[PDB]
């Protein structure tokens, strides 16, 4: 069947050829029934034929996102999600699933929704049982260690040296380099007015400072010779948010107003 | 813990004032080495 | 639906009924506080 | 249908800070 | 379950597995609606592509979401563009409510169509697949055969061509009671 | 006895037939005071041979027998109907685990109660009659599983059920349709906080509070109890906390606040954690562990100091105490917050300290991650200071001001805000005497 048409062409990596195999094989399973979870006891579905149904989404999502398809990915774990997790499923269940929420909060991470990121985790069945069990799974938290706060020494190279990043996740590696560098950028803006264009890269871990020199100037530092500069470290005016909260009088005198209502909605 | 002590801030701490009488010796003594 | 439009409809009346007071208060309210004045 | 029925409980809640008011221009 | 597998759908080729999609979606909408909430603007873009035909289902689908959204006008207006995914006589309370809120919302443009014209009911104005399960449920009033509950309506609905040819047709002479059934509205 | 046992009923029925003939706030809240004493009768040996006998007679009536499962033979439409609802409701409480162990049995019981002639005509009519809770307090129960291979399929019957509850939550037509409602949320809610993700709760806050006055400020608490835990992963911290501050201030709650406040503490000492402001616990040394705050006071006694090992031994202590709580998720960060804080603190205090010996605490902790480590402690504020590695100067600001800005008057604007908290609310009540005393 196209079945494994897909199941070979996947396993072959060519996963650009892969793909499209998906779409009639996306149309089996609705009218197979499997792609939906069938709310109804099918008795033998999962493992009847919804097994590889469970694995073409992994298959679809592996190499989506081995091609760096996220959504198509997501889409095929969304779809995973309850073969993933039913609540129950010991069904089936799977390895790389892990790999995939791995992948995926590690994209989730990239993704930058921390709340949700997190939230997923929390949403996930078994945390901590699954979580430390997978360092795929181990990145992102120790990571999220190192990320929330912001010191990404070890973790920076962590994803580097990551074994996923090694294994197909380079994906959001390099994005969450910039995504990384963003935060120390402010972090840097923060704590630096002026930094030397060399410890900023240093920072960066960048090699060519021109590649900082271009996020700095991205980012519209003041920059002299060697040095970063923050002349304003920050976005102070612009616009709005304004009417409230510096009304001088104004606030006041509409608190006047207002308290004045309280004096005249005092009826 | 007991009942009703001073309570807060918490206990804090402790092994201090001799630490400190350690070094009100030392400190001094220091000063005594100075 | 329907005895409501008999029943319903009339308590717009009331709706009304309610409107007019604050009204009054306020005028009363100032009724007051200008009459308040000379005491 | 209901639609007409419930729109009392507005008027029905309504009835009321009306009759504080009430009270009101008495405490007045 | 959980529709992220349908949020997956969505955007997912196909509208074949779209076609499946919102009516697979549609079946467990109600739950996951919220989750679906989201996708609302692809589901209008949906509803906003012809060539995918269902997306009254979407529409509906988005109404439904709607009614949990407490968006009403948006249920109406995309339980109006249903039609067929919609229907009165499917029960729902959502339904039966997007029955009612339609009802309504006929009422004032009605009344505001009142407001210029008399006749405007006569005209089209007013949404007709509205004016349409208006009198549809004027007709459900018929069925209903209290037409006092049609009247009040009507009344506001101020069709006397609902309300005359109710009298008339009703009018047996209920010997006094068409008599009265006047007097009484 | 039973006799004595139905004569309460008997009263609740009575009070019911106040309600029967349009009368509640007597009717609920007697039901509601009838919720207590229930508990006084309970069972349901001769109170339902002479109840099923004493009302009327109904299919349903019979049906119901298949929950009593017993025998007594013996010899011995109007009346009977909401009554025999009311007594559903009783029926209900007959499963408290009071006069039932497995309500597994009646869980469909539930449903057969639930959904024939009831969950039908009751939108005004019934005034939370309807006990979602009591509904799926059974349910809670089982939830026990584990066991059920969930539930059926995965697990439908509570998704049937969260699609049930949403199955009102379009009967939520606001019709008044309400009070017992985000307790379906708050089932949900659990039901996230026993797998699923809250977010959709934004859509569940999208809705409602419920809105508004009748609901118990235990649900309304309750409510604001995982409204908390919402922030909790979404990481507002006053909010959710402010929930708790909604929640324990004015929640009443004695007997519940046994274990189930607790909880409530639990969650709000973490509160404290996610600021780092660890209150003392020196209250929280009563009423909190024994059996809940104390990991959390190792917690606030580590994040005192916020040292990490001794603060990850506690983890590492209670972890299983923190899971059993999930709380675990927390702290994790706080780590080296109060790492950082200590950073702020006895520290700060010279218009920089240098790179070094604020290295120095690093010296003590790691080297040029300072670098991120400050800029990882400057990035959030949390702190304010600057440094130059160029001058190697960690250079550590004021924070000094004067009430020359509208700070102050934030204040009392935030004071002014509240002006109308008590002084609209003089108005909010005035009513109630002056205009009853029309009456």
């Amino acid at each position: 069947e196209l079945t494994k048409s897909l199941s070979i062409a996947f396993e072959n990596g060519d996963y650009a050829a892969c793909e499209k195999l998906l779409p009639p094989i996306k149309i089996e399973l609705i009218k197979n029934n499997l792609l939906i979870p069938d709310l109804s006891i099918q008795n033998d579905i999962y493992l009847n034929d919804l097994m590889i149904t469970k694995r073409i989404l992994e298959v679809g999502a592996l190499a989506s996102i081995q091609t760096f398809n996220f959504d198509s990915f997501e889409n095929y774990f969304n779809q995973l999600k309850p073969y993933y997790f039913s609540n129950n499923h010991k069904l089936s269940e799977s390895d790389k699933k892990s790999k995939l929420i791995s992948l995926y909060l590690l994209n989730l991470l990239s993704q930058n929704n921390t709340t949700k990121f997190h939230s997923e985790l929390q949403y996930l069945d078994k945390h901590i049982k699954n979580l430390e069990d997978d360092s795929l799974l181990s990145y992102p938290i120790k990571l999220d260690r190192w990320l929330m706060e912001g010191s990404y020494q070890k973790a920076w190279d962590l994803l580097q040296s990551g074994s996923q990043n090694i294994s197909e996740f380079d994906s959001f590696t390099d994005i969450l380099k910039s995504a990384i560098r963003d935060e120390i950028a402010k972090n840097t803006e923060l704590s630096y007015d002026f930094l030397p264009l060399s410890n900023i890269k240093a920072l960066l871990f960048f090699n060519n400072e021109k590649e900082t020199e271009k996020f700095a100037l991205e980012r519209n530092w003041p920059i002299v010779n060697s040095k970063v500069y923050f002349n304003n470290q920050s976005k102070e005016k612009a616009d709005y948010e304004d009417e409230m909260m510096h009304e001088e009088d104004q606030k006041t005198n509409i608190i006047e107003k207002a308290m004045d209502y309280a004096i005249s909605i005092e009826n | 813990q007991t009942n009703i002590w001073e309570e807060n801030w918490d206990d804090v701490e402790v092994d201090d004032d001799f630490t400190n009488e350690l070094k009100a010796e030392l400190d001094r003594y220091k000063r005594e080495n100075q | 639906y329907f005895k409501l439009k008999k029943l319903e409809k009339e308590y717009e009346l009331l709706t009304l009924q309610e409107d007019y007071i604050k009204d009054e208060q306020r005028h009363l309210k100032r009724e007051l506080k200008r009459a308040q004045e000379e005491v | 249908e209901q639609k007409i029925q419930e729109t009392e409980l507005k008027i029905r809640s309504k009835t009321e800070n009306v009759r504080r008011l009430e009270a009101q221009r008495n405490a007045l | 379950t959980t529709a992220a597998p349908l949020l997956a759908l969505l955007r997912e080729n196909q509208d074949s597995v779209k076609t499946y999609a919102l009516e697979s979606i549609n079946n467990v909408v109600d739950q996951l609606w919220s989750e679906i909430s989201n996708e609302l603007p692809d589901i209008e873009a949906l509803y906003d592509d012809d060539t995918f035909s269902d997306r009254e289902m979407a529409a509906l689908i988005a109404s439904k979401v709607y009614y949990n959204l407490g968006e009403y006008e948006s249920a109406v207006k995309y339980a109006l563009a249903a039609k067929d995914r919609f229907d009165i006589d499917e029960k729902s309370q959502f339904v039966e409510t997007i029955v009612s809120k339609s009802i309504e919302m006929y009422v004032q443009e009605a009344s505001k169509q009142y407001t210029k014209d008399e006749q405007f009911y006569t005209k089209d104005i007013i949404d007709p697949k509205l004016t349409s399960i208006f009198e549809r449920m004027i007709e459900k009033c018929l069925k209903a055969s209290e037409l006092k509950l049609a009247l009040g309506i009507a009344l506001e609905g101020y069709r006397l061509d609902i309300i005359e040819s109710a009298l008339k047709s009703k009018l047996d002479q209920s010997t006094s009671e068409n008599v009265k059934i006047i007097n009484y509205l | 006895m039973a006799s004595t046992a139905v004569m309460m009923d008997v009263d609740s029925s009575g009070v019911n037939d106040l309600h029967h003939s349009e009368k509640k706030y007597a009717e609920e809240d007697q039901v509601q005071e009838l919720l207590k004493v229930l508990n006084e009768i309970s069972k349901t040996t001769l109170t339902l041979d002479p109840r099923y006998i004493w009302r009327s007679l109904k299919d349903l009536s019979s049906l119901r027998n298949q929950e009593l499962l017993n025998a007594e033979t013996l010899c011995f439409k109007t009346i009977e109907v909401t009554a025999e609802i009311n007594c559903f409701m009783h029926l209900l409480v007959q499963l408290f685990l009071w006069d039932s162990k497995e309500l597994e049995q009646l869980v469909e019981f539930n449903r057969k109660v639930v959904i024939p002639n009831l969950l039908c005509y009751y939108n005004l009519r019934s005034l939370n009659l309807i006990n979602a809770k009591l509904w799926f307090y059974i349910y809670l129960s089982h939830e026990t599983l584990a066991r059920s291979s969930e539930e059926i399929n995965s697990d439908n019957q509570n998704i049937i059920l969260r699609s049930t509850m949403m199955k009102f939550l379009k009967i939520a037509s606001l019709k008044h349709d309400n009070e017992t409602k985000a307790m379906l949320i708050n089932l949900i809610l659990r039901d996230f906080l026993n797998n699923g993700e809250v977010d959709s709760a934004s859509d569940f806050i999208s809705k409602l509070e419920y809105p508004h006055t009748d609901v118990s400020s235990s649900l309304e608490a309750r409510y604001f109890f995982y409204l908390s835990k919402i922030n909790a992963i979404q990481l507002d911290y006053s909010t959710a906390n402010e929930y708790i501050i909604a929640a324990i201030r004015k929640a009443p709650h004695n007997s519940k606040s046994l274990g189930f406040l607790q909880q409530s503490n639990k969650l709000h000492c973490c509160i404290q954690l996610l600021m780092g402001d660890i209150p003392e616990l020196s209250f929280f040394h009563q009423s909190n562990m024994q059996k809940s705050l104390l990991p959390y006071y190792h917690l606030t006694k580590a994040v005192k100091l916020g040292d990490l090992k001794k603060f990850t031994s506690t983890i590492t202590k209670y972890k299983q105490l923190l899971l059993k709580d999930d709380t675990y998720q927390l702290c994790v960060r706080l780590r080296s917050n109060v790492i950082k804080t200590g950073i702020r603190i006895i520290s700060l205090t010279y218009k920089k300290i240098s790179l070094r010996d604020i290295c120095l605490k690093l010296n003590l902790d790691s080297e040029q991650t300072v670098e991120y480590m400050v800029s990882r402690a400057i990035r959030d504020g949390v702190i304010e200071a600057k440094i130059n590695h160029e001058d190697g100067f960690i250079e550590t600001t004021e924070l000094l001001n004067i009430y020359d800005s509208e700070d102050p008057q934030q204040v009392f604007d935030e004071r002014i805000k509240f002006a109308n908290q008590l002084h609209d609310e003089y108005l909010v009540s005035m009513r109630y005497p002056e205009d009853k005393k029309t009456q």
